[PDB]
């Protein structure tokens, strides 16, 4: 059930770092776990991850550099809301 | 009442906004010519926009208290996660007055910027950003597409749109074009600059002394009369 979003703008989206956001109300103990599950079955398939923040108190869920293969996986782990590929903002 | 600005670093001892910014211990930008990465560069786009809210001289809420976060790089470019990250910061810093959120910049729609910028304005938080400078739609950009943050258009003095963007995710526009404030050039210029961060600082600007005023002024209230002044 969790989607996967991205900028609309191509040429400011930025591939290779995700924001990976959890179901309202989900501890900070399970974003930790959700973010090793993700580690560990990234590694099972030959793959490098790096968790680069974990959100509490605005939002859960975590900030990961990693391949975007690696986004059919990720959308499967059930406590995820959805994932949103990082892209760029500028002054106005 | 406070103003948090998330953008690019600022020159705090400007003469026209000394004493008036709490530099916060914030940066998250993404990497960075030499004389474009000089301080007097880096620190434009906000010292700017700190003086339109808080200036001695040209601020609309002169003598505001302000509080800045580093999102922008010297060339005024960001990261939707790194303004995700600002945004927790400052929900960690109201957990432990009413506060105004500034965000002079813009990107693509964004459901995580949005739904952070959601959670905020249901904690009482009164966020307000820049429309956007593409002559289009601001419901294709965020912040300016969430419909709980105030998203600001840039007029002139005739009321004509300055280009800045429009329709129906623009709460309203408020003065955008020549607006003379702080130049990190040196310690007393001053520069007149266009564009719809410069009117989200207005309006962070006019919100701060109506909260001041009415503390109790909800965002619901506040903003209605925010579109009204307008």
């Amino acid at each position: 059930t969790a989607t996967f979003h991205r900028c609309a703008k191509d040429p400011w989206r930025l591939p290779g770092t995700y924001v990976v956001v959890l179901k309202e109300e989900t501890h900070l103990s399970q974003s930790e776990r959700t973010a090793r599950r993700l580690q560990a079955q990234a590694a099972r398939r030959g793959y490098l991850t790096k968790i680069l923040h974990v959100f509490h108190g605005l939002l859960p869920g975590f900030l990961v550099k990693m391949s975007g293969d690696l986004l059919e996986l990720a959308l499967k782990l059930p406590h995820v809301d959805y994932i949103e590929e990082d892209s760029s903002v500028f002054a106005q | 009442v406070e103003v948090y600005l998330l953008d690019t670093s600022i020159q705090s001892d400007h003469r026209e906004i000394e004493g008036r910014v709490m530099v916060t211990d914030f940066e998250n930008v993404p990497e960075e010519t030499r004389f474009h990465r000089q301080a007097s560069k880096c620190d434009s786009h906000g010292t700017h926009l700190a003086g339109v809210v808080s200036g001695r001289d040209a601020g609309v809420a002169k003598g505001a208290s302000m509080r800045s976060l580093r999102v922008l790089n010297c060339q005024g470019k960001g990261t939707v996660s790194g303004t995700l990250i600002g945004l927790e910061f400052i929900r960690k810093s109201q957990l432990v007055g009413p506060l105004v959120v500034l965000l002079p910049l813009a990107g693509g729609y964004s459901r995580v910027l949005n739904a952070a910028c959601q959670r905020l304005a249901r904690a009482g938080v009164v966020l307000v950003t820049a429309a956007g400078n593409f002559r289009d739609d601001a419901c294709l950009y965020s912040p300016a597409s969430a419909p709980e943050v105030i998203t600001v258009g840039a007029t002139n003095a005739q009321d004509q749109p300055v280009g800045t963007n429009f329709g129906r995710c623009v709460d309203l526009f408020a003065p955008g074009e020549d607006i003379i404030g702080a130049s990190s050039d040196c310690s007393t210029c001053f520069v007149s600059q266009s564009g719809t961060s410069q009117a989200a600082a207005h309006v962070a600007g006019i919100a701060a002394m109506m909260l001041s005023a009415e503390p109790e002024l909800t965002l619901a209230e506040l903003r209605q009369r925010l579109i009204h002044f307008s």
